Parts: C-alpha cells; structure tokens; sequence
C-alpha cells in the first residue's frame, strides 16, 4: 500500500520483489473465478500525494 | 448478497499496544471497544490509509 | 442509528436475536452449591498413596496460557488416580486429575503470574513444594484471556 | 503492479495438493466443496468432495 | 436462578444467584436487522414528527 | 457373467404363433434393451425389434407390423416374444442380443443367447 | 457431603476444584462454562416502519 | 435403407484383408463389426467403429472415410473364418440395420 | 497493419465468462469485461473484454468488428452497435484482439453493451476509472486551447512493443445441451466433427472421450445424471481467472498488448 | 405483464393513449435516475428495476416518431450492506443477510 511494494532492480530485470498483502478468497457458489484480496497499488497512493 | 471483504489489516504488536495499518480500497468502518466495564467504544469511517494505534 | 449494541457493549457482551440475548459476558462470579453422593467418595485406603515425591520446575514463563511445566518424582504404594490440586492461588492447573504409577515421573502443565513461583502442590495424599523461577514471555499480545 | 491469476483448476470427486510458490508475492490455495457452474449447465456431477 | 437444582447421578449442583446484576440493555431497546439498540424511543401515541 | 437363456428348439405348423421366452441376468438390469435377431440358415441377420425390459417400451422393424409382438414381465425378469403367422420362410434361428460391457446403446451387443430354431415337421 | 464454591462466570476457560474429607480420598471437580448466556423478558411496546 | 456389403473375399493366410460396408447414413453412424462362427451365436470383435474390445486379437482394426467403413486383418490365420457383418442404425435412428455379410476365405 | 500484428491473435478464440451484472443478475456474458486500465491522462481507457477485435468469426481481419462466443459459436457485430459507459456515455476509438481503446469519463463502474438478435448483452463491472488532468489546472473536460505539455496517453497504436499476455490451451467446457433424452436413455450427440468427452456416474463408471456422431448411454435414466465436456482444444485462449483450466502443459505462446500507455503532448 | 385486450403475456407494457389502450414490448421502455437504468421484470401496475442513486428518475419510450417520457423528483437510493461503503455490487466478499425487493409477483 505504500511506494516500493513492489520492487525490480531495473526495469528490464527478470526479477520483482512483491509485498502486496495478496490474500486469496473463498470463491462464490457455482461460480468459477479466482477471489483475491490485496492493498491498493502504492505506486498509485504515493502519486495521488 | 455478497458484501466486500476489506484488505487485511497489517498489525503489529507493542507493550500493551496495538498498531493497525489499514488501506481500504472503499470507505470501510473500523468499530472498536475494549473488553472492560467502560468499552471506550470508537467507530471511525476510514477511505484514505491509515494507522491507528 | 449509531453502532448496535454488539459494538457498543461493555464486558465483551456478544448481543443476539430471537431470543434477545448477551452471551459471554466477562462479568460477576457463579456460586456453585454442590450436593454429592458418599458413593463417589473412596476411602483413603483404596486409594493409592504417595511418598517420595520431589518437583523441580524444568520450564516457566509467566503467559497467560499455561507456560509452566512441574516434573515430580514420586515413588507410590500403587498406580491410580490423584487429583492434583494447587489449594494457594499462585498457579492455575491444566489437568485436574492425574495417573500415578508404583515408580517414575510425572509432568503437570500449570499457568502461574509469578516471577519466582513457590506453591504447596497437593496430590493424592502428599504436599509437595515446588519452587522455581519463570521468565518472561514472547508474545507482547495474544489471543486468549489469562487463565 | 498487476496480479496476475491462473485459470482455477477443478477436480469433480477428487483432492488437489498446492504447487511451491515460484513467481512474485505467488500464493495458491484449494478450496474444498465447491460445486462450479459453467454457461453450459454445472461443471462438475458430484455434489461435494 | 438459586432456586432450581440439576440432579445427575445422585449429585445436585445449585448454581446461582448471579453475584452482579448488570445487564446491557436498559429498559427500552429497540430491534431491528437482527441487532439490538439501546434507544429511548417515544411512548405508544406520542410520537413525533 | 451375465447370462440370458432361451426355451428349447421347436417345430410348429404355419398358420400358427410361435413363444420364444428369453431369460435374462446379470448386470444392472434396470435400463437395458433386449434385442430380437432372426437367421435364416446361411443368409444375413435380421433386427426384428428390441424391447426396454426396465420400462416396457417395444419397437419394431418397419416392415414387421402387426405379426410381431413383444412382451415381458418382470416376476421372471424374460422377454417374451410371441410371433403370429408362421410361413415356411419362417424357418430360422432367433438370437437375443445385449451387452456385458459398460457403455450400452446402439452396436454394442457383447452376450448373445444360444437362439431358439423354428422349422416345420417332416 | 455439602460443597459451596465460587467460579468467575469467563466462558471457555475451565475451573478446577478439590474436595477434601477427614477419611476419604480427596475429589476433583472441573467446570467449563461453555456459553453464558443472560436474557431478558421483553415486552413488544410497538412497531415502527416506513 | 439397406448398408451393402460384398459377399465375399479370398485372401491367403498370413496377408490383411479388407471388408468395406456403406451406407447413406454413414458418416453420422458408428459400425459395429461382429464376427460369427458357424454354429453359435456371433461375437463383437469390433465396436466404437474404431477399436476392438478385450481379448480380440490385436490383427483387427477398423477405420472410416467419408461414407464407407472399411474392417483390416492383418495376418489372416484359418482361425479367422466367419460371417463377418456391419451394424448401424437407420437415417432416422429408430432400426437397426445389419450388413450382408462377407465370407472371408483363408486357405 | 496486415496481418502482421494479428498473427498470434488469429490462434484465438472468444470465450464466455462470468459477469456480476448483466442485465439481468449475474450470468455468463460473451463480453464479460477482464480488466480496466485508466492511468492515462486524457480520460482514455484499455479495456480487456473476452469477445475479440479486429478479425471477423472466421478468423479474418475485418476493420471494426467484435467477435463474441455465445455457447460455442464465435458469431459478430460492427463495432459500432457496442455502447460503452461509465457514468456517461464513452466513446470506442479502437479495438485490437482482446483489448479495446476507448475515451471514457470518470465513474464508479464500467458497462458495456450490445443487441444482436432480439436480447440485450451488457456486462457491468465496478472498476473505478479516473480522469487524470495534465498540468497544474484541474479540469474534467480537455480544454479547447492552451499551451502543450507532456502527458502519457495510450496510444492509438496496435504495434509490437514489450507487453505481452499468455495464450493458454483451453479447459473442456461443459455443455448440457449435448446430452439429451430417447426413451428412457441418455444420448449424447456432439457438435457436427468435434468430440465431446462424456464423464457419467451411473451403475458403472463411464469416461467415453472419443464420441464424434452420437452415442446412446441406455445405462442412464435421467439428462442430470452425468455430463458431456465440449473438447475443442484447437484454438488457445487468454488464462482467464473465470474459465477452467486445462492438464498439462498449458501454455502456448505470447500476445502482445496494444493500445500501451506512450510519450506525447 | 398483459397486453390490450386482457390476455396474459410475456414483458408487454400496457398504457392509455387518449382513451384507446395499447401495447408496447418491455425492451422499447427505457429507464434511468442518472445512468442507464435494468428493468428486472413488471406486473400490475408496478416495475422492479435495478437502478443507481440518483435524484430523480425518468420513463421513455417510442412508439411511432414521439418519445413519450416522465421525469419525477424521487430520490433514489442506493444502500450498500455491510460495513464497507460501495456504490457497485462487489465481484467477490462475503454472503451477509440483506432486503432486497425479491423478483417474485406472489
Ligand atoms: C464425424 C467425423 O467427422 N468423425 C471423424 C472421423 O474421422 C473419426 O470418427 C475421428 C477419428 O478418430 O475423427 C473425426
Ligand atoms: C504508533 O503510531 C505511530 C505513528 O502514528 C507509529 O509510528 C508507531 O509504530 C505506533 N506504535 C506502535 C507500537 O507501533
């Protein structure tokens, strides 16, 4: 949720250090999807102050 | 019907204290009471991130 | 309408419909009168007896759980049941009751508040002291009320 | 950041084991008793399990 | 309540009564939604605008 | 196994009808259909009809109407097919058909019947 | 034989006790409090809506 | 409605043969091929209209192109003499129709 | 253009995938909306949407027209018959493979829609989209005049940069029109030339892939017994979170992202 | 839920025009409060939509080249359950018990 969460050393670098708070949920009845919770982008918070 | 589920709060733990930093992606209500004879009930509505100790 | 009375309420009251109830609510005490049977009761006889019994306290931290571990040594007429029991409130017992055999060891999981514990562990027949010294713990907050 | 998700993998009367996490803030999880239901009709003929 | 026993293999436990009488909820309270207030609401006919 | 048996081989004069029974078991035997094959000897096969045994329901060969009737009962668990109007042509031996394997439906027909022959005295 | 104890009323945390006599092996007793559960009589004064 | 077939072949032991049966309703059918041994009741040896069941020797294979099923034994021995018929269902999926048969001659 | 940037895009298919609000409750739309992206300036959206861009049912480029799959068959409309709105309505610059360009007005949600034959297909999702003023003026509406400034925007562009997206092999889909009733007994007959795995619990397991004509399963009473899975698994498919996933080895290649957010004034 | 002469059908909007009652299908009757309003079903004379908040709300449609449409100033309102404020129905969250006006005519 703040600036840095996730990380690459270059932008071309195969690597990416992630911290997100990605959580997965329980999916709804009869339905075929992938329910995740996670903090907003930090990158998006840090731009808008 | 299917309501939110709000992003975990990231807790960390102090000497008799509690630390939460919350970042809600609706504006989400934090309630909170103590488990005495006076609750100190506080009920706040958060949208922008927080911590709150 | 201000927040309901599940959020509002004090002694960690959970408030509940049809009926209208407040369940667990950490306040007052139960006094309990008991009327038992002499038919329950054995004789001091039947039941075996203890003798030589040392307690050394091999672990201790003063938790809220029961962070304390008591190892007697005891040598016993016969195996059976004891009803371990700290009449002193300086620490709490997991185990109400315990095997006991003609020779050996035995461990007793307790919770006590106090830095340097010394209590009067009563078994079966005997009265032991154990006396040790607890640290303390790693939790800075957990989950559950002191026991 | 953008959380990518892998098409959900359904097994009708069976059990499936998590895969060790290899990729950025990866995380998986099986959700026991769901009964999905595609645009053609349920998925699966087997009530639970 | 202190009156009543509970009898089980010729044993008679009495439990009761309660040391403390607090109690939550005050003389008027107010349902709704599942979930109870403590509101002083008007009296039958005097009700306001 | 599952076996279906038949009645023994018999001669009746034309003009007459003929009853073939047709024993049948071993498999799950609520929703099965009997099938009806005639051979005369050395010549083609020939599908007369099949009956639904769990439910009742018959169907026939187009140009088998009105002389051929199938039956069944379920006390004895056997078909029990009853053709009317016996010619000289009619000379044959009749096979029941079903299946021992585990996908059912048309073709597949694994267990046969030893056949009932129908001839005329000398 | 005639007992009168006292147990705080927290629910899910058991309480242990010992009964002692001159002549008889001493007794445990153990109470768990799984639910407390405290109900009011309540009256319908009335129903208020839209 | 009726599936020709031809009356007989003539192959000698140890050579595949073919067996080939049409239909109008072909393509949107599945042959089933049965074997019969003279005196007895016929065998399925071929079902699916492409794989034979358990225990058929593994010389049978069947294929199908267009609106003709062709049935192959590769390696005839005498043992494989018999009426060898094609079976499908009518046009409109309500008869069953059986083939003429082939009589396969191995020496 | 050619067919140069559709060359990875003509291996894939639309698909069907659940949609919270459309129209009415929650169903399975062909144009199920995948993912919003608003961090443009001028109010310029890339949607990704199931249904495809740019090539026609057959597989050949077609200048502006959506390819949607409704119950198996890859059917089409003009792009100009689809609406897009947030809180008002927005207007469709382009569209190419999976994703489309628009230029939308800040709201709470996104929905698009469109009539083909006589329903109405919309697909409502609540994915913010943000209008981001250039400069030091915070406008809602792009100014008439003023002075030029630098701004990312996303491009009008379809052209191969770095961005890229997996193609997958498709999960069987299942379809229970295929499984239908004679008399006292399951018959499964499959799309005309295309297989159909029929996965059935009656006395006795039953796993017939290779049906291609029809197939009676007299075994069975009742159509809700047991199913019959739709194999294509010809044409691979972008690893949706809403589709099943297929065994095995599932990817196949890469697709490259038009419409990327680029430099401009 | 039924046409002019008085014959059960299937979603028909049945009005009075100067006098003459006539019929109209369901899908040429548009609705909105501020955006683009879904009509669930209708029976009598009474509609359940599924609309966002807004401060009014406006019926039209078309029946020949005139748009007949009403406007009135009833507030309409959008309550989310729960204690996390949306405006649009989440995707995924939790199952908590709601009123919502059921889509039945009993
Ligand atoms: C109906 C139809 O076109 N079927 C074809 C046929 O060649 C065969 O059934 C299968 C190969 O196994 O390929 C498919
Ligand atoms: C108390 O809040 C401050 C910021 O307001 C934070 O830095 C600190 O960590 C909090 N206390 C604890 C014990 O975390």
């Amino acid at each position: 949720g703040a600036f840095g969460d996730i990380q690459s050393r270059t932008v071309s670098s195969s690597d990416l250090y992630a911290n997100t708070n990605l959580v997965l949920q329980r999916p709804k009845a009869g339905a075929i999807h992938v329910p995740y919770t996670q903090a907003p982008s930090g990158f998006e918070q840090w731009k808008k102050d | 019907c299917t309501v939110p589920l709000a992003p975990e709060p990231m807790i960390t733990f102090g000497f008799r204290s509690v630390s939460l930093k919350l970042h809600p992606k609706n504006p989400t209500y934090l309630i909170t009471r103590q488990l005495a004879d006076e609750p100190h009930y506080t009920h706040e509505l958060i949208s922008e991130p927080a911590v709150r100790n | 309408k201000a927040p309901s009375l599940k959020f509002t309420a004090p002694f960690g009251c959970e408030i509940y419909t049809n009926p209208i109830r407040a369940e667990n609510c950490a306040v007052g005490s139960i006094p309990l009168a008991f009327d038992i049977p002499d038919a329950l009761f054995t004789r001091v006889s039947e039941t075996p007896t203890l003798s030589a019994a040392e307690c050394t306290l091999n672990e201790c931290v003063y938790s809220s759980d029961f962070g304390g571990i008591a190892t007697v040594k005891y040598s016993a007429s016969k195996s059976g049941k004891c009803a371990v029991h700290v009449p002193s409130g300086t620490a709490t017992l997991k185990e109400a009751a315990v095997e006991l055999t003609e020779q050996g060891s035995a461990t007793i999981h307790f919770s006590t508040a106090n830095i340097h514990p010394e209590f009067r562990l009563q078994i079966c027949t005997s009265y032991v002291t154990c006396k040790g010294d607890c640290h303390p713990p790693k939790d800075h907050i957990v989950t559950h009320p002191q026991y | 950041y953008k959380t990518g998700m892998d098409s959900p993998a359904i097994k009708c009367c069976g059990s499936q084991e998590c895969t060790p996490t290899y990729r950025p803030d990866e995380q998986c999880k099986v959700f026991t008793g769901v009964y999905p239901f595609m645009w053609g009709g349920a998925y699966c003929f087997c009530d639970t399990e | 309540n202190g009156e009543t026993p509970v009898n089980f293999n010729g044993v008679k436990i009495t439990a009761g009564p309660l040391s403390t009488a607090w109690t939550p909820f005050d003389r008027k309270i107010v349902q709704y939604a599942g979930e109870i207030y403590n509101y002083d609401f008007p009296e039958y006919g005097a009700g306001q605008p | 196994q599952v076996q279906l048996v038949q009645s023994g081989a018999e001669v009746k004069k034309p003009g007459a009808s003929v009853k073939v029974s047709c024993k049948s078991s071993g498999y799950t035997f609520t929703n099965y259909i009997i099938h009806w094959v005639r051979q005369a000897p050395g010549q083609r096969l020939e599908w007369m009809g099949w009956i639904n045994a769990g439910n009742g329901n018959t169907k026939y060969s187009q140009k088998f109407q009105g002389r051929i009737s199938v039956t069944r009962d379920t006390s004895a668990s056997a078909a029990y097919m009853e053709l009317s109007s016996l010619k000289s042509e009619d000379t044959a031996l009749y096979y029941c058909a079903t299946l021992q394997m585990d996908y059912g439906g048309n073709g597949d027909l694994d267990y046969w019947g030893q056949g009932t022959l129908v001839t005329v005295s000398s | 034989y005639e007992h009168a104890t006292t147990m705080p009323s927290q629910a899910g945390i058991s309480y242990n006790t010992i009964v002692n006599r001159a002549g008889y092996a001493p007794l445990p007793i153990s109470i768990t409090p799984t639910k407390i559960k405290l109900i009011p009589t309540v009256n319908l004064e009335y129903v208020t809506c839209h | 409605y009726e599936l020709t077939q031809p009356p007989s072949v003539s192959v000698s032991p140890g050579q595949t043969a073919r067996i080939t049966c049409s239909g109008d309703a072909l393509p949107k059918q599945y042959v089933y091929w049965y074997q019969q041994k003279p005196g007895q009741a016929p065998v399925l040896v071929i079902y699916k209209d492409s794989e034979r069941p358990s225990g058929i020797p593994e010389r049978f294979s069947g294929s199908s192109s267009g609106t003709t099923v062709t049935l192959t034994i590769s390696g005839v021995q005498a043992e494989d003499d018999a009426d060898y018929y094609c079976q499908a269902a009518d046009s409109s999926n309500t008869e069953y129709v059986f083939g003429t048969g082939t009589k396969v001659t191995v020496l | 253009s050619t067919e140069e940037l559709f060359n990875e895009y003509k291996l894939t298919r639309p698909y069907m995938a659940r949609c919270i609000r459309c129209a009415v409750g929650s169903c399975h739309s062909p144009i199920a909306i995948e993912a919003v992206k608003s961090d443009g300036h001028d109010g310029y959206v890339r949607l990704q949407t199931s249904s495809q861009y740019g090539l026609d049912s057959s597989g050949n480029l077609k200048g502006r027209t959506m390819r949607y799959d409704m119950h198996g068959t890859i059917k089409e409309i003009p792009l100009h018959q689809v609406s897009l709105y947030t809180s008002r309505p927005c207007h469709i610059v382009d569209g190419h493979g999976y994703f489309l360009l628009a230029r939308c007005p800040a709201g709470d949600s996104i929905t698009m829609e469109f009539k083909k034959d006589s329903v109405r297909h919309s697909c409502s999702v609540p994915y913010e989209v943000k209008f981001n003023p250039v400069g030091r003026e915070l406008y809602t509406h792009p100014p008439e005049h003023g002075v030029e400034q630098a701004c990312q925007v996303y491009a009008h562009d379809a052209q191969n940069r770095g961005a890229y997206v997996e193609m997958h092999l498709p999960g069987s889909e299942v379809d229970s029109s295929l499984v239908s009733l004679s008399g006292s007994s399951v018959t499964v007959t499959p799309p005309d030339g295309t297989s159909a795995l029929v996965e059935c619990e009656c006395g006795g397991t039953k796993i017939s892939e290779t049906i291609n004509k029809t197939k009676q399963f007299s075994q069975c009473t009742k159509k809700e017994q047991c199913r019959a899975y739709r194999l294509q698994n010809d044409k691979w498919v972008y690893n949706s979170d809403k589709l099943p996933k297929a065994a095995g080895a599932t990817l196949k290649g890469k697709l490259h992202v038009p419409f990327l957010l680029a430099d401009g004034k």
